[PDB]
């Protein structure tokens, strides 16, 4: 009657279904780390261009969150006031990128900077609203 | 009463999970609510309903019903065992210790089979699975929810198999029988069921379900037939042997072959986290290696049938 | 010579400086989660009215990091297409919230609804540019 | 020279890591770049310097320093201990075995507080924190960088401690000394050393160091006068018991309140995770249980000084 032997192994399996449970949860609420790629392009002095790239799975959703990511990741509000714009491309659907290596353009790009250059951010974002952080 | 519940248990290993399942069940009855609102629910009856149409969810009652039907079938394992069996296997002829304990086994498993085999057949005659069609077990993949009777197979399925799991864990038997390989398809089977479920691959282990009973169905027949020393033991052989062929090889390499080929042609094949679609390249070897591991334990099992044939026919 | 033993307590002490600096970063890069607390409000139908309240450790940054969370994860755009704004309280600086329960404006609202009511948003968001996604 | 080298590394325990660092060193000097650049950089020297101006940061290149220096006061502990201490403990009278060992070990903890105490005094003289203020210990908190002789000390001093908790794990000697607390007290040493790193408390850290060391130096000095059998020895006791009492309790008296005081009024006192502000509400607690814990540990020691000062005040 090896009761510590059930236990131990009802103790396992429980944790092998959570961690598992787990898994699909994060996967499903972070999927944009697996599906979108950041691709940055500095553009003069301490400003930089966002945007997102990956298949099918990355959608605009998909693009935003990572964009702000990086936004709200690569950028210390504390150390220094930055200044960002987000511009979406409107003549593209939610869902737009093909599986293979040529995608078109993004859904989503972003210009970022530090308030030590605002001008460059501000004549860089046309027209759209530009969020200060 | 220490003393006579101690020796009830001891004689009848029922009488608890028997007074557990009353007293859930009296509980959960003698009360207003009989639905989604009560505590009993999750343990009594699968959750999660689509509003009101025939299709359930996934969530943790899941393991709550799990876990109820586990006690249910450990109470019915023994009581049905003991007062039905060893009257049958008593006013019938057996006289022996191997003899009585494999004749009490392979009757349960007779009963317990020949319920869940029919079951899961007219589970698969109300959906497009209709006679082992592999198509309609990928077309509509991310199948989140299930239906009524579809589910409560499924899960009493998980329950006994993960009742027969903590019995081989917890022994209370010699363990040295002769055929180890058994731990390792227990693993295996708990694995496909959990995994099935959890990732929305239950059309796809279903047929698995049905041909798997439905051979223990009839090679528990013919080892009763064996035990009784009948002389007809040799027809339920045969029929179990063509069965066995049919139902497990052709039908599971003709799934095998079905991953292969139409796990990256019908439905989705791109994956999504976002979407919950796990049909892909990386999730097709993880389900080719575990129905490959099912069917290499069960090419052991063909190994033996032949070996047994070989001894009938050359003595 | 209890060499397993210095092992072993060497591998937990690693173990235990592991998730300490785990929990150093983590913390330091999910912090909206510790001092902002979404405050949803409902307007009509599918809309909804989102902004984040703390101390003053919850800044813009913050703000914008919790509603964008809420927004892409209280909706789904696989199921339908949303629409949302982000509006900004520039008469306010990056950190204003104070450690009392009484504590004004936010430093960022957004509406969000689903493109069965889109109008609503439409209207909701006065002149803020509309993300769709 | 399989059995040579058995019969150096049993005779003498210090050969093998005089040839790890031996081997180190030669290869770090006879190179080319001797910066940063360099992949021993990381065990030899401190890593993360701010720019060019002096102020260090932190990372895991302090726990690749660490562990070198772990190896290097392994080294130096058996090395000097014997090389030295055994021609200078015969030459002189000792003729037992537990006057040997504990003459071994006290002379070698001279030296190496001799060497550490001064180190820190020095390093708190430079400092704000110079004579136990305890308002500079608070006012720029969050100090993410430290200089360079305040982190090659305080670094130095976690190797110390940590080889000493090695060899109190890996035992090479009869443990049941009499005296068990201690390893308690290790344990909270490192906890201390480690956090008060890791959480940007190192100014409030190199007070302890101080008081800890000069009381150790001092008893140690005390404990050789009366191994030595000099009748000098019970001047350097109350000199001893009379500097332990100020500097280990009136000093940590003094921190334990002041966490309690000033620990909510100098600098900041609003919990910010996105700046590293950890010194709040939540923190306060755990500062304090620790720095109790050691002072518990020292009070118990305390009373054993009173009671060896009782016996020698009636006998
Ligand atoms: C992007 C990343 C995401 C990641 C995504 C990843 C997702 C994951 C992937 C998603 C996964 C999807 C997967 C989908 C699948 C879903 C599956 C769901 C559930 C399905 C599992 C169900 C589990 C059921 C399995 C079972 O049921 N598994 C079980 C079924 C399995 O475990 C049990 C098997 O049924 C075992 C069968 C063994 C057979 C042998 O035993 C037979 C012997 C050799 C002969 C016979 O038996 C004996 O030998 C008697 C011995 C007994 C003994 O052997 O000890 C005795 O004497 O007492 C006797 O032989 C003789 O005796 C002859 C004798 C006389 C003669 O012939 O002359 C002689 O010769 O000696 C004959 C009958 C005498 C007749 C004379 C005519
Ligand atoms: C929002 C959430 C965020 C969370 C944030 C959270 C952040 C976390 C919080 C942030 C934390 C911040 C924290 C900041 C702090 C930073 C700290 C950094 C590092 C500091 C640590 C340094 C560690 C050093 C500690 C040490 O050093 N710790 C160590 C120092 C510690 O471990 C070791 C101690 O020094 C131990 C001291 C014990 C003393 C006794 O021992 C003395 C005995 C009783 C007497 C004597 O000693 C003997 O008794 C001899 C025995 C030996 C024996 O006892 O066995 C023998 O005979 O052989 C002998 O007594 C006799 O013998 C008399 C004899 C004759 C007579 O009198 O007539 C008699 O009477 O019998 C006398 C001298 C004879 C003289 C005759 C005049
Ligand atoms: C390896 C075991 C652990 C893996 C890493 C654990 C990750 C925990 C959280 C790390 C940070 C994080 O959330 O990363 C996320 C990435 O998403 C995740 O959290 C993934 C969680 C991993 C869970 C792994 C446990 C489950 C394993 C299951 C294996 C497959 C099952 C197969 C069964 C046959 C991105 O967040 P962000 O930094 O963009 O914000
Ligand atoms: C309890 C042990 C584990 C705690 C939970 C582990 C959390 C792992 C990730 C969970 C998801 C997550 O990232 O939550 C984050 C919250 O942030 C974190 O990840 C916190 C990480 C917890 C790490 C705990 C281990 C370290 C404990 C150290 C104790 C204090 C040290 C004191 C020393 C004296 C929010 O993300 P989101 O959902 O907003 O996106």
């Amino acid at each position: 009657p090896k009761i510590f032997n059930l236990f131990r192994v009802c103790f396992i399996s429980l944790l092998l279904i959570a961690a598992v449970e787990y898994f699909k949860y994060g996967t499903r609420i972070n999927y944009e780390w697996f599906h979108c790629t950041p691709i940055k392009e500095p553009q003069s002095g301490s400003v930089i261009k966002l945007w997102a790239r990956g298949g099918p799975s990355c959608d605009k959703r998909g693009e935003y969150k990572t964009i702000v990511k990086r936004i709200t990741r690569d950028y210390e509000p504390n150390d220094e006031h930055l200044s960002f714009c987000i511009i979406e491309n409107d003549n593209v659907p939610p869902v737009h990128y093909p599986i293979h290596e040529d995608k078109g353009e993004p859904g989503y790009v972003a210009y970022v900077g530090y308030d030590t250059d605002s001008e460059l951010v501000q004549e860089l974002c046309a027209d759209s609203t530009i969020y200060h952080m | 009463i220490w003393f006579s519940f101690r020796e009830i248990s001891y004689r009848h290993a029922w009488i608890a999970p028997l007074m557990i399942l009353i007293a859930v069940y009296s509980a959960y009855f003698t009360s207003g609510n009989t639905t989604k609102t009560n505590v009993l629910h999750r343990f009594v009856a699968v959750s999660y309903q689509i509003g009101d149409t025939n299709a359930y969810g996934k969530g943790i009652n899941d393991l709550c019903f799990v876990f109820y039907y586990m006690i249910f079938f450990t109470f019915l394992r023994e009581f049905l065992m003991d007062v039905v069996i060893r009257p049958f296997a008593i006013r019938l002829h057996v006289t022996s210790k191997h003899r009585i304990k494999r004749i009490m086994e392979q009757m349960y498993a007779i009963f317990y089979t020949g319920v869940s085999g029919p079951f899961g057949i007219y589970c698969m005659y109300h959906s497009d699975l209709w006679f082992f069609n592999t198509k309609a077990m990928y077309r509509t993949y991310p199948d989140f929810t299930n239906p009524f009777l579809f589910k409560v197979f499924y899960l009493g399925q998980a329950a006994f198999w993960a009742q027969q799991a903590c019995i081989l864990v917890l022994q209370l038997e010699k363990p040295r029988k002769d055929h180890n390989e058994l731990t390792f398809h227990h693993i295996v089977t708990l694995l496909l069921i959990w995994s099935s479920y959890v990732f929305h691959f239950t059309k796809m282990g279903l047929p698995i379900y049905i041909t798997m009973d439905v051979s223990d169905f009839l090679l528990s027949f013919s080892k009763t037939l064996n035990y009784l020393d009948s002389g007809l033991a040799f027809f339920s052989f045969a029929i179990f042997v063509v069965a066995w062929i049919y139902l497990r090889h052709y039908i599971n390499l003709k799934i095998l072959w079905s991953v292969l080929t139409q796990f990256r042609t019908e439905g989705n094949y791109v994956l999504n986290f976002a979407t919950q679609q796990y049909k892909c390249w990386i999730s097709l070897p993880i389900v080719f290696v575990l129905i490959g591991a099912l069917q290499l334990v069960n090419l052991y099992w063909l190994f033996l049938i032949f070996r047994v044939l070989y001894r009938i026919l050359w003595r």
